[PDB]
């Protein structure tokens, strides 16, 4: 039977300071016991000073980042180039994820 | 496009009347007269067939009087084809109610739903209304014997005695004159026939130009019987009251 | 007859132009924008003295930071308000923030041209949408059944609009206080109204950053009416 | 599906189908609503060109929407049944989700919304009906009377009338109803309602229907004799 | 694109007439005469075969049609409209009756279904009424023999005998003088041929006349044996030769 | 789920229904009323799947109340029971069936007779002098088969019912936290507060 | 008078749109003819190519509907091709559904039924075409069945269609009065084609070159059209007698 | 009357006036032509230079369907694009099911039936273009011309637009003078000449020439635009003939 | 006359009057200008107010980072069409990782407008658009008409009195086409172009709207004090 999920490994980490924030992630990508790539970035600048990573199943991870990046673009189009605040981004990403509640994005997301 | 050829069947006149409903009523006023009279021990339905030919098969014929269930019948005035569409819907509706509640449908509930269907054709869908007026005669254990009428507008009202179709104005005046509340079925039979005989556009009222029916509790104990009169029985009842 | 979405030879939509005539028959509504807030006022215009005037609802809340006044076929406004409220609340659900006043107005105006052979005709009502947001501050918008909206420093709609608008042209300046704006709406409403203006046949409201959208009591407006009459007599 | 835009604007800014629906209301039998200090009374004219009627079974002019709210109307009878049915269904739906019966304002707002929808939907004509909706909010003793019309506008009234010759009875109510002092009792309210109909009706026989609604689902319809006593009493005071 | 005609094309005029139905009946009046006579032990339906060209083979055009083994139909008016009605009538006898009860519908009920189809063409969106009047003859166990007329409105009436189309007024009068309640099937065929000769102008033989009967069961026309309860169709189309035999003793 | 019982006597129908609502290893409530008044002289008790029970009960309640307002008339107990049966008979072949068992106790004002109907989630209706749903019947029926007379008074019915609750409290594995008892007669529906 | 624009009845019970569709039939100014032999069915039609810039091989009003059925059209080419594509699809579906080749008369009825619908339904116009179907049916033998915009259809001993149809019709009538039979008593299809052209020449009063005609022939198990040289071969045979 | 107010209505003549009115829109458009040759087809069109501000070579009017068919049209340009979009859908589905690229006669009927369908109902408008199209398939070269009615035929040469009669006369001379056949490279040159000659009927604004071709030998059976040296050579040939 | 009731009807001379009436709405609109060099493309638009109390109706809309347009006519129709362009540009990016060619953008708008001119019930769009963009083949300017006709140009203008700017640009063609690598000068030429369409009114700070896209410049719009430089 076809299994729509896979595991691409890797790990990510976010820390916040007083006037800054970091989002780190290793660049290794895997399936089973094989290395797919030694440098495949999974931390992305999404605009409006928001960095994002969706780690786990890379196909779902890329799909989510792609959709959120697109969400930022349309937020500008629909609300007079207003900057998307980090709290508003967070709430928006919840709806992106919960929209697939019964066929989930297999990822742990950090912004 | 097709806008050009739309009659707009569901619009108001500047006076706030529905053109198509008014014109359907005008059509019905040329149909054969039908009379319903409600007595204390039953109901009479009497109707005049539209100008008959001598080669028409009279016994195996049905034009005016139709059975909806064992307790409810209707007299028709208007387009027969239109009436049969509605009659079949009414018959089904009665059975739906019986299937749901295990009780025979109350007369008003059946009348309301049939009248609601007529209403719809006057408010939406762009179709012509049904050119039909009904006299409903029936019995249930809540109100007993009941007479109703409905018309193309989908408006219905209850009656002690009523006429539809041709010469209703003259027929209603005659019924209003001789009707009284303590009346019996056999008296109502006579009134119905006498009224048709005076309002008819024919030369003389004969058995072959009539349909007749009674709804009595004249079965055996606390139950209702529908009697759709046979030709010979109409011939006899016409002699018994001395019309022929 | 003819198509509902037909253009005239002058390049205008018949039905949209005709709905604008319906709005001219409507009761007067006025809005003035200041740096201290936006004021919205309307003429109630009861058709009969037996009608309980406080049930006439022509000023309406959309959200805490956005209010609305109407003029024309006011029954048509119900679904517009329903949409506006849903749009405002939905945006808060999706983005954990207040929706911009301009974005709200644009959303309402998207309904406008959704008619043809969608609904069967345009709306027969014009809206004055007033609110505050952090980006552009206090704002007043005039939303038409054409689907067009203009931002205004001040604006009148309805039967007494062209006379009231000319008056607003002279009176408005960029330093008006909220109190000055309240009195100015009352003054101009009293000028264009048929019956004599009082607390029962006219209604005031405002939106401020601090307290949000508020419809004034009949007691509060009555005192502003009294303050207005005294000031006009005082020179 | 039939799509035609039947309700549209004319050059002068009128929607004629809505305005012609008002003419149907003007043709309908007169209906009046008067609210007292502790009650609302709904009075209705019944035309007398129909003798041989069966009043047991004939549809009544005032309809219960719930045990605490009633609806009367003027205009097309068939049209009114559709509004009444929808209102009754919404009444039960409200009880189901909110766990509380409808307010009279809410029920009125719903009925008015339905009417409005039929003025800008394709393939439908407006309702040829104006309604008077009266009752009491749950756990409230303040009387409520509202009026709706084909356009969809609704409003609250201390007293109001609709239907044929309604302008005559409105005239009567406008000088005979004091806002500062509404009819203090049931008797006073019924009498003022019967008086107002007697300006227009004819005979006070089987031509007038009266329904009294009091707080906490207390609705009753008066019989012929009960109404006839008001008719008899009013005429004797008139000869003066 | 798509059928934008979702509205009625037949509507009431101020006088109460349904114009399109009246005009459909006018088309029936222009149509060639057809008739039906009911005997004690059968029914006969007949019509003239109006040939469009002598190069046309009028055998390939059947005006009298079998609907069920015990029911037949003939018409006056527009031929194409009749043809599709026969298709629909044959199907509805199966879908709404035989597939449910395992037997063919009685005449009155099949007639009722055809009438419904014709009524709907009078009310539904974007269609004109059917321009035909039908005469349907048939037999069934509990009603015996019967004859029905169906009009463009959807109305139907039972007849002892009648005619429709071109010379229907004269033909009906002829049938009134000759019809009694003791007519045997052969006597009814004789009267049918006499009545039709009045309305026919040109050739009057078995090739220009179309005639069918509803009578006794025909085991020879069943096509199989072995089931005692199945005894064959009561509908039979008379051959060209069978008509000429009766035209000599006329 | 749990104990719903019904007894029809000479002049009334008595319904007893357990008060416990248990989820997992916790009794979340001990005063739950597992009943809805459908009309002034018709009461329905219910039992089955969580959520389904109340959702079905209130849905039926809304429909009967709608009918009452429309016709200005109260449906007979027989008519209400047939409506309920059909709704369950529909449900059993749906995508997700209502898993609810009901008893309907009513007083027919036209016949002047009490009536008790037992209907399970499949839509299986019977009229009975006494009824039960679930494991309850396995205990109480032999007790009712013995002590029940068709001419009993309401008081005799309540004592007969006490005997059933006592047997259930003795032999049943679970604590159902007692019962709420309601009586349906010519005067309508009332609750016994001290049981 | 909108009763003349759509297919509803006029006061005299007529359908003007159907009647006007009949007049569109002659818009091409082409005459067609069909006859039956013992073994075959021959159809012939005029071929007029006025423009010198036209590719004459693409100008045709005869269609191969199926392997066994041929169809000639009288009417404008757009409507003609519309009818042809539908007939081809209908014949193909019949074979798939019922396991045998669609008979000529059954296809004629089906296309006639479709035409009938356009006379009753408002949104669809009638096609301004008359369709003549030909075959050698495995049950009925040589067959000619013809359809018109009214939805009428019938079988024919022989037939003709076009502006000068009446002249050809009576010419054929007079031959069958003389011969006393239903067909051309001839063995080969070649001579039945020769008969068809001969009697068309007599009726129309015109001579034909190889490019003035178009010929379709139906035999058992195939219908085929003739090339210019096949017709030329046929024209030579007539001239040498 | 009123017979001309609604599409699909027959007049008492048996005509569809709405289609005849669409033909008027075609006659108003610029001239386009098609020349059938030895092993292919050539298409050319007149592009009126309305202003200096039009970017030369950058408002392309000839369109390719699949990889082997070319289409050009006169009249309402948007209507032509709609027809080509459908043509591309029809060609794609044919190639999908049957593998082989759509034959030209097959493709011709696909457009024909689609255009004919827009004469059947009053809820659609007829196409305001006559389309000249063609290419090379397994049976050689084919040239077609399709009209608003849905009528189409095969052509040796075809012309439509404001200068159709001038172009037709010039086409007829080529057919008479070359019974054996015209070569692809020759047909390109002739196309240029004919467009320049047909421009006399539209001579207020000067124009821009656009040519395309499909040839079994010259373009390998694929549709290509004529550009650069071959275009300028064809322009010069045309310039020499008008003087 | 009798042939202007809907878009589905041709006139006897082959005209579509509903489409022509839609074209008329553009002529009533405020003037907007478009022009380009080889490196940049510039839109200039005169904005219109209701009165002195109202804002000035925005004429320019961004479609992507490399594309955008200006409008003249029915503004809601421009919103519908610009939204469609935003989606089409977006589809090209998400599915093909490809910036939508300005030429394809024109073809897509043509086909969307066309469908509204051949079916019953619908109406033509009542707006004209000037689309500018920078893609893989350099700078571009397009003119959209709601008849469906889209045209690529060096420069143009639409709206009331657009003929003045259109004549000026026709004269200035050889000059402004070679303003490469100089944004402010290409704008100056566009501002001088739109000045040939002014009557009684002059370009003020809340009246003028300028947009620019090019080689090293994303599509950006200038309003308010940012256009004071050019008056
Ligand atoms: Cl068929
Ligand atoms: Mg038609």
């Amino acid at each position: 039977q076809f299994n729509p999920y896979g595991d691409n490994g890797g790990t990510i980490l976010g820390i916040a300071g007083e006037d800054f924030a970091v989002l780190a992630g290793d660049t290794r990508n895997i399936t089973d016991y094989s290395i797919n790539s030694r440098y495949e970035p999974k931390v992305f600048d999404c605009g409006d000073n928001i960095v994002m990573s969706a780690n786990g199943f890379a196909a779902d991870g890329d799909a989510l980042v792609k959709r959120f990046k697109n969400s930022v673009k349309w937020y500008h189009f629909d609300h007079n180039d207003k900057k998307l605040s980090i709290n508003s981004a967070a709430r928006n990403i919840q709806h992106l994820l919960y929209g697939k509640r019964f066929f989930p994005y297999y990822v742990h997301t950090i912004i | 496009g097709s806008r050009r050829y739309d009659s707009r069947t569901t619009i108001f006149s500047p006076e706030g009347r529905l053109y198509q409903v008014e014109y359907a009523l005008e059509s019905i006023s040329h149909a054969g007269t039908a009379i319903g009279i409600m007595a204390s021990d039953g109901i009479v339905l009497a109707a005049e067939r539209k100008v008959t030919s001598t080669l028409l098969e009279q016994d195996t014929s049905t034009e005016k009087l139709y059975k909806l269930n064992d307790k409810i019948a209707v007299a028709v005035a208007g387009l027969t084809a239109d009436a049969e569409i509605l009659i079949n819907t009414a018959r089904i509706h009665a059975q739906n109610y019986l299937k749901t509640y295990n009780e025979d449908i109350p007369v008003e509930i059946l009348v309301r739903r049939l009248s609601d269907i007529k209403q719809g054709y006057t408010q939406h869908g762009g179709l012509r209304p049904f050119g039909v007026s009904f006299i409903y005669a029936g019995y249930d254990d809540r109100y007993g014997y009941q007479l109703y009428t409905s018309n193309p507008s989908g408006n219905y009202t209850g009656w002690k005695a009523i006429s539809v179709g041709a010469n209703t104005s003259a027929a209603q005046t005659l019924l209003q004159m001789d009707y009284k509340d303590d009346m019996k079925v056999d008296d109502a039979i006579e009134l119905a026939l006498k009224t048709l005989s005076k309002t008819t556009d024919s030369s003389a009222l004969t058995y072959d130009r009539l349909e007749f029916a009674t709804i009595r509790k004249g079965a055996n104990d606390g139950e209702v019987y529908q009697k759709i009169f046979k030709p010979q029985e109409i011939k006899d009842i016409l002699v018994k009251t001395g019309i022929t | 007859d003819r198509g509902v979405s037909t253009f005239s030879p002058e390049g205008r939509l018949f039905q949209v132009e005709y709905s604008l005539e319906a709005i001219k028959l409507g009761s007067t509504a006025i809005g003035i924008a200041t740096k201290e807030g936006v004021v919205l006022g309307v003429e109630k215009r009861a058709t009969s003295p037996l009608l309980e005037s406080d049930s006439i609802e022509k000023i309406v809340e959309i959200d805490r930071h956005i209010g609305c006044a109407m003029s024309g076929l006011t029954a048509d406004a119900r679904s517009m308000i329903e949409h506006a409220r849903t749009a405002a609340v939905t945006h808060n659900l999706y983005y954990d923030e207040d929706i911009n006043v301009e974005s709200l107005t644009q959303s309402v105006c998207d309904l406008a041209l959704r008619f043809g052979e969608l609904m069967s005709r345009p709306f027969g009502v014009a809206l004055l949408i007033a609110g505050h947001d952090a980006d552009d501050g206090y704002q007043l918008f005039h939303a038409e059944p054409s689907g067009t909206f203009y931002r205004y420093n001040a604006k009148a709609i309805g039967s007494g609009s062209e006379g009231a608008q000319a008056e607003l042209l002279n009176e408005w300046h960029s330093s008006l206080t909220l109190k000055e704006a309240e009195l100015l709406v009352l003054k101009i409403l009293k000028q264009v109204m048929e019956e004599k203006l009082d607390e029962n046949n006219a209604q005031l409201s405002c939106i401020t950053k601090q307290d949000g959208f508020k419809i004034y009591d009949n007691e509060k407006t009555a005192e502003l009416i009294k303050e207005l009459k005294e000031k006009e007599a005082a020179e | 599906g039939y799509d035609r835009a039947l309700s549209i604007f004319s050059p002068d800014g009128h929607i004629f189908q809505v305005e012609y629906a008002l003419e149907a209301v003007k043709r309908g039998t007169c209906a009046v609503g008067v609210k007292g200090k502790n009650c609302v009374v709904l009075g209705c004219e019944r035309r007398s060109t129909l003798k041989l009627q069966d009043t047991r079974i004939t549809p009544s002019k005032v309809s219960k929407i719930d045990s605490h709210v009633v609806l009367s109307f003027s205009g097309l009878n068939a049209d009114s049944r559709i509004l009444i049915e929808k209102a009754r269904v919404e009444a039960q739906s409200h009880r189901l989700t909110l766990e509380d019966p409808v307010t009279v304002e809410y029920l009125t707002r719903y009925v008015a919304g339905v009417q409005q929808r039929y003025t800008q939907s394709g393939g439908v004509r407006p309702f040829g009906v104006s309604t008077l909706i009266a009752g009491f909010d749950p756990r409230d003793d303040e009387p409520k009377l509202y009026q709706t019309e084909p356009s969809g506008i609704y409003s609250s009234w201390s007293a109001q009338t609709i239907g044929r010759n309604s302008k005559t009875v409105r005239e009567f109510l406008e000088k005979n109803y004091d806002r500062k002092e509404p009819p203090a009792t049931v008797e006073e309210c019924v009498k003022l309602t019967v008086r107002s109909l007697l300006e227009v009706v004819q005979t006070g026989a089987k031509n007038i229907e009266i329904t009294v609604v009091k707080p906490d689902s207390d609705i009753v319809a008066l019989s012929s004799e009960e109404i006839n006593q008001y008719v008899t009493q009013i005429e004797q005071e008139k000869q003066e | 694109m798509t059928d934008r005609y979702s509205f009625s094309l037949t509507t009431f005029s101020p006088s109460g007439k349904l114009g399109q139905i009246d005009y459909a009946l006018t088309a029936v009046k222009q149509g060639v005469t057809s008739l039906g006579i009911k005997a004690t032990n059968g029914v006969v339906i007949a019509t003239e075969k109006k040939s469009s060209s002598p190069l046309a083979m009028s055998e390939t055009l059947s005006k009298v049609s079998l609907l069920t083994p015990d029911i037949g139909a003939v018409y006056s008016g527009m031929g194409p409209d009749y043809r599709v009605l026969v298709d629909k009538s044959r199907k509805v006898a199966h879908t709404s009756y035989k597939r449910i009860y395992g037997e063919y519908p009685p005449t009155k009920l099949l007639v009722s279904e055809v009438a419904k189809i014709m009524q709907e063409a009078t009310q539904s969106g974007g269609v004109r009424p059917f321009g035909v009047s039908l005469l349907i003859a048939g037999h069934d166990e509990f009603n015996g023999f019967s004859l029905y007329q169906v009009d463009p409105s959807g109305s139907y009436f039972p007849w002892k005998a009648t005619a429709i189309g071109k010379g229907s007024v004269a033909a009906k009068t002829f049938l009134e003088k000759r019809w009694n309640d003791e007519l045997e099937l052969e006597d009814a065929i004789h009267i049918a041929l006499l009545t039709l000769k009045e309305s026919v102008e040109g050739e009057f033989n078995g090739d220009t006349i179309e005639l069918a009967i509803i009578g006794d069961e025909n085991p020879d026309l069943l096509g199989y044996t072995g089931i005692p309860t199945d005894k064959g169709p009561r509908f039979r189309k008379l051959t060209s030769q069978e008509i000429n035999d009766r035209l000599e003793a006329l | 789920m749990d104990i719903i019982l019904g007894i029809r006597v000479q002049d009334s129908v008595i319904l007893a229904s357990s008060k416990a609502v248990t989820r997992g290893i916790s009794v979340l409530k001990d005063s739950d009323d597992k009943t809805r008044q459908l009309s002034p002289h018709t009461l329905m008790s219910f039992a089955g799947e969580a959520g389904d029970t109340v959702q079905f009960a209130e849905y039926i309640q809304a429909n009967i109340q709608l009918y009452s307002i429309r016709e200005d008339y109260e449906l007979s107990p027989q008519a209400v029971s047939s409506f309920v049966r059909q709704e369950l008979a529909k449900s059993i072949r749906s995508r997700r069936p209502y898993q609810v068992n009901v008893l309907i106790g009513g007083y027919d004002k036209k016949k002047n007779k009490p009536e008790l109907y037992q209907i399970d989630y499949l839509g299986t209706k019977v009229e009975l002098p006494y009824g039960a749903h679930g494991y309850s019947g396995f205990y109480t029926f032999s007790l009712l088969d013995h002590h029940y007379r068709p001419d009993m008074t309401t008081e005799e019915g309540l004592d007969l019912l006490k005997l059933c609750v006592q047997e259930l409290e003795k032999r049943m594995p679970m604590d159902f936290k007692g019962v709420i008892v309601k009586i349906v007669d010519k005067d309508g529906i009332r609750q016994v507060d001290d049981f | 008078g909108y009763d003349r624009h759509i297919t509803i009845f006029s006061p005299e019970g007529r359908l003007y749109q159907v009647e006007y569709a009949f007049k569109a039939t002659n818009q091409t100014n082409i005459n067609s003819l069909a006859v039956r032999g013992k073994d075959c069915t021959v159809v012939i039609s005029q071929k007029k190519v006025p423009d010198k810039l036209l590719d004459p091989t693409t100008v045709s009003y005869i269609f191969c509907i199926s392997r066994t059925i041929g169809m000639v059209v009288n009417g404008p080419i757009p409507d003609a091709r519309n009818a042809a594509l539908r007939a081809k699809a209908e014949a193909a579906e019949f074979r798939y559904k019922y396991g045998y080749d669609m008979p000529c008369d059954v296809l004629a009825k089906r296309m006639a039924n479709l035409s009938q619908i356009y006379t009753q339904r408002a949104y669809m116009r009638p096609l301004g075409v008359i369709l003549t179907f030909v075959s050698v049916d495995e049950e009925l033998g040589p067959s000619i069945y013809k359809t018109d915009p009214a939805g009428y259809y019938v079988g024919y001993k022989a037939t003709a269609t076009g502006p000068k149809q009446q002249e050809i019709t009576t010419n054929l009538e007079n031959h069958f009065k003389k011969s006393k039979i239903d067909h051309i008593n001839e063995e080969s299809w070649e001579k039945v084609v020769e008969f068809a052209i001969t009697h068309m020449i007599d009726a129309l009063g015109t001579e034909f070159s190889k490019n003035d005609l178009e010929v379709g022939v139906a035999t058992k198990d195939k219908f085929f059209t003739l090339s210019a040289e096949n017709i030329e071969e046929r024209l030579v045979a007539i001239a040498e007698q | 009357t009123g017979y001309d107010l609604s599409n699909s209505v027959f007049s008492p003549d048996g005509r569809n006036f709405q289609v005849e009115y669409a033909v008027k829109a075609v006659e108003n458009g610029t001239t386009s032509i098609g020349i059938k040759c030895n092993d292919g087809v050539v298409f050319a069109v007149e592009k009126l230079i309305t202003s200096k501000l039009l970017v030369p070579q950058k408002n392309v009017k000839i369109q390719v369907v699949d990889r082997h068919i070319g289409c050009v049209y006169s009249g309402l340009i948007p209507d032509g694009r709609h027809l080509v979009n459908r043509g591309r859908e029809e060609a794609a589905s044919f190639k999908k099911l049957y593998k082989t690229p759509i034959p030209i006669p097959a493709f011709a009927d696909r457009l024909g039936q689609y255009v004919q369908a827009h004469t059947l109902y009053n809820s659609v408008r007829p196409f305001g273009v006559s389309t000249i199209f063609g290419g090379v398939d397994k049976n050689g070269a084919h040239l077609y011309m399709l009209e608003p009615s849905g009528s189409y035929w095969g052509y040796k040469g075809a012309a439509t637009g404001k200068g159709r009669q001038s172009a037709k006369a010039e086409l007829e001379k080529l057919v008479d003078h070359h019974p054996e056949g015209l070569s692809a490279r020759e047909a390109v040159k002739q196309a240029a000449k004919i467009i320049y000659l047909a421009h006399e009927d539209n001579k207020e604004k000067d124009f821009e020439l656009e040519i395309s071709w499909c040839s079994l030998s010259e373009t390998n059976g694929l549709h290509k635009f004529v550009k650069g040296d071959l275009l300028q050579e064809a322009i010069d040939f045309a310039q020499k003939e008008i003087n | 006359n009798n042939y202007d009731g809907d878009t589905v009807t041709f006139s006897p001379t082959g005209r579509l009057f509903q489409v022509e009436y839609a074209l008329e709405a553009i002529k009533q609109g405020s003037v907007t200008v478009g022009l380009r060099s080889n490196t940049h493309a510039v839109l200039v638009a005169l904005k219109r107010n209701a009165d002195e109390l109202s804002s000035y109706q925005k004429k320019i809309i961004k479609c992507d980072e490399h594309m955008g347009l200006s409008l003249a006519g029915l503004a809601p129709d421009a919103r519908v069409l610009s939204n469609y362009l935003r989606q089409q540009c977006n589809y090209s990016s998400l599915v093909f990782n490809r910036k939508l060619a300005v030429e394809r953008a024109g073809h897509l708008l043509c086909d969307k407008a066309q469908k509204n001119t051949q079916s019953y019930g619908g109406r033509p769009y009542g707006v004209g658009l000037l689309i500018i963009g920078y893609d893989k083949s350099g700078a571009h300017l397009l003119e959209f008409q709601p008849s469906g006709n889209v045209t690529e140009l060096y420069g143009t203008a639409i709206g009331a009195r657009s003929q003045g700017a259109k004549t000026y640009l026709e004269r200035t063609l050889d000059t402004f086409i070679k303003i490469d690598g100089n944004p402010d000068e290409l704008i100056k030429a566009g501002v001088e172009a739109i000045s040939q369409s002014l009557r009684d009114e002059s370009l003020t700070v809340d009246n003028l709207s300028i947009a620019i896209v090019g080689k090293d410049t994303p599509f950006t719009i200038y309003d308010g004090e940012a256009v004071a430089k050019y008056i």
